[PDB]
């Protein structure tokens, strides 16, 4: 059924699985019209589909043209997401297809289940974890490819860079979720932490800086402090 | 007018015939029910005084043979049987009526209730849902499961209702996933009505039969089927106008007849609130919405 803290190591076993986050698919700016009404303008979005064991990220860029002339866009967005996930699965060799797909929002369950009826053996599950994948667009290289896209496009990344050479998937996922939680809580402070030291750079083929093991421990601690700070500033503690 | 004669009433039992129920006492002078309206299916049902477990009964149509009831002390129930000896049957029934050994089906002449509950129900279609081709009448009870229920265990003792499942490949056209899931008209009109039922009269007949098995036997799978067939219509944006008008009448009489004390277990809150207040047809069921709001406002 649902995925929670009790069955958390399941993410890192050898059954292929994918997380799907749709929170950045339909993105708008709200603004005033010349007549003083309010209107939205869509901007490019993305589906965030992640294998938590390998770090493989299938970033499907959602170009604003897909919304043209369509109604009820927030509902369409869930069905478009499910359509694209289903297309991705069909594109993969059978031995690479996931055995489970975990959606980060329960409103994706029925859309994905319907699109995946042809795959009765693939389990579609919710999660009680509140995962910070909405902050994927605070990773500069992912945000850049989304905003520059002029047409629908899929781009593949490893969201763990080379970390798995040195740490386990469990630890790599914990790092990722801590980094994204911090970026979600205070993007500017998080980025300052990540890029303060100009001698630590981001390789052309990476998303995150080339921290040594020691430095990652320092970084990870600083990101905890930030999350604690904002929790203090927020709740006045 | 036709007659369901008994051979005798050896165990105390509540007997029902359509919407009427009466008690028969441990060894009381009882040879059956007379004056049964010809032209409708009927159901004669039983609940033993000593074990209200298992309501059970028989759907039959007197135009299809001479039927009687005889208790079986081995299987412990009242069984329906056909008499092939027509002269024997008439003699027996006559003899019985002379001695006033029968209760009277009391049809108020103003009253169209049973017609309105069974308008589309046909014995031939009942016998396809209830598979026992050697008898002209059909046995149903509280515990019989449906084909769909058996998918999710004796195939011969099951109710073969038409399986309806909104997240199924039958319900959903490849490439119309959102459209077909949010608007069930394809499933209703092409798959079910044109494809499976052939016409709305057969669809309504199964719907009415499912309701009556739910109400008279507490059959849970029948209740599921009744609600699924309602939801399929109300969840379709495109429904023939005549079907919506008839559905409103059908449901009206079903809600009117439902025992108030059973509404808690026979009415699915989610289906009814969705159908009456959120669905494509939320404003097409005027009579049904009025009786539901005045009789069962708690459910809503
Ligand atoms: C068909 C036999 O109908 C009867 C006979 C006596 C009493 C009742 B009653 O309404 O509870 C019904």
């Amino acid at each position: 059924g649902a995925m929670n803290s009790s069955n958390y190591a399941e993410l890192f076993n050898n059954d292929i699985k994918l997380f799907v986050d749709d929170t950045n698919v339909y993105r708008v700016t709200v603004h005033k019209t010349f007549e003083g009404n309010v209107a939205t303008k869509a901007i490019n979005g993305c589906i965030f589909t992640l294998n938590p064991k390998t770090g493989h990220l299938f970033l499907k860029i959602i170009h604003t043209s897909v919304w043209a002339g369509q109604k009820r866009l927030s509902q369409l967005a869930k069905w478009k997401t499910a359509e694209e996930v289903s297309a991705l699965v069909r594109s993969l060799p059978k031995e690479e297809q996931p055995k489970q797909i975990i959606v980060t929002r329960k409103a994706m369950l029925d859309p994905l289940e319907v699109h995946m009826l042809d795959f009765p053996n693939i389990a579609i599950r919710p999660t009680e974890l509140r995962l910070p994948f909405s902050a994927a667009m605070s990773i500069d290289k992912l945000s850049d490819v989304v905003m520059k896209a002029t047409e629908p496009q899929m781009v593949l990344f490893n969201i763990y860079d080379d970390w798995l050479d040195r740490i386990s998937s469990y630890t790599a996922f914990s790092r990722l979720t801590l980094l994204l939680r911090a970026l979600k809580t205070n993007e500017e402070s998080a980025k300052m932490i990540l890029l303060s030291d100009p001698t630590i750079t981001i390789k052309s083929y990476h998303l995150w800086p080339s921290f040594t093991d020691e430095q990652w421990i320092t970084i990870e601690s600083q990101m905890r402090d930030l999350i604690l700070t904002e929790y203090g500033r927020k709740y006045n503690v | 007018m036709n007659t369901v004669p008994f051979t005798s009433a050896p165990i105390e039992v509540t007997i029902g015939i359509d919407q009427y129920s009466f008690n028969v006492k441990e060894n009381q002078p009882f040879h059956g029910i007379k004056d049964i309206p010809i032209g409708h299916v009927h159901v004669i049902h039983f609940q033993h005084a000593d074990n209200s477990s298992m309501r059970y009964g028989y759907w039959f149509d007197c135009r299809m043979g001479n039927f009687y009831i005889q208790y079986d002390p081995k299987d412990g129930l009242y069984k329906m049987m056909e008499e092939r000896d027509g002269a024997k049957f008439e003699n027996i029934v006559h003899n019985f009526k002379e001695r006033q050994m029968m209760v009277s089906y009391p049809k108020i002449d103003e009253d169209d209730t049973w017609y309105n509950l069974t308008e589309f129900v046909q014995m031939d279609k009942i016998r396809k849902i209830v598979r026992k081709d050697e008898n002209q009448f059909s046995y149903v009870d509280s515990s019989m499961t449906t084909v769909q229920e058996n998918e999710l265990s004796d195939p011969a003792h099951s109710l073969n209702y038409t399986v309806i499942n909104f997240k199924s490949r039958e319900a959903i056209r490849p490439g119309h996933e959102m459209e077909d899931f949010l608007d069930k008209s394809y499933y209703l009109n092409t798959v079910m009505l044109q494809g499976i039922f052939k016409n709305s009269s057969n669809y309504f007949g199964e719907l009415q039969f499912a309701f009556l098995n739910a109400m008279f036997f507490g059959n849970y799978g029948s209740s599921l089927q009744w609600h699924a067939m309602i939801e399929l219509i109300c969840s379709s944006a495109t429904v023939p106008k005549h079907m919506l008008d008839k559905l409103d009448e059908i449901l009206y009489y079903q809600i009117k007849t439902l025992p108030e004390q059973y509404s808690d277990i026979l009415l699915n809150e989610r289906v009814w609130n969705i159908c009456l207040y959120s669905s494509f047809q939320k404003n097409s069921l005027h009579n049904t919405e009025k009786i539901m709001e005045n009789k069962y406002p708690e459910l809503l």
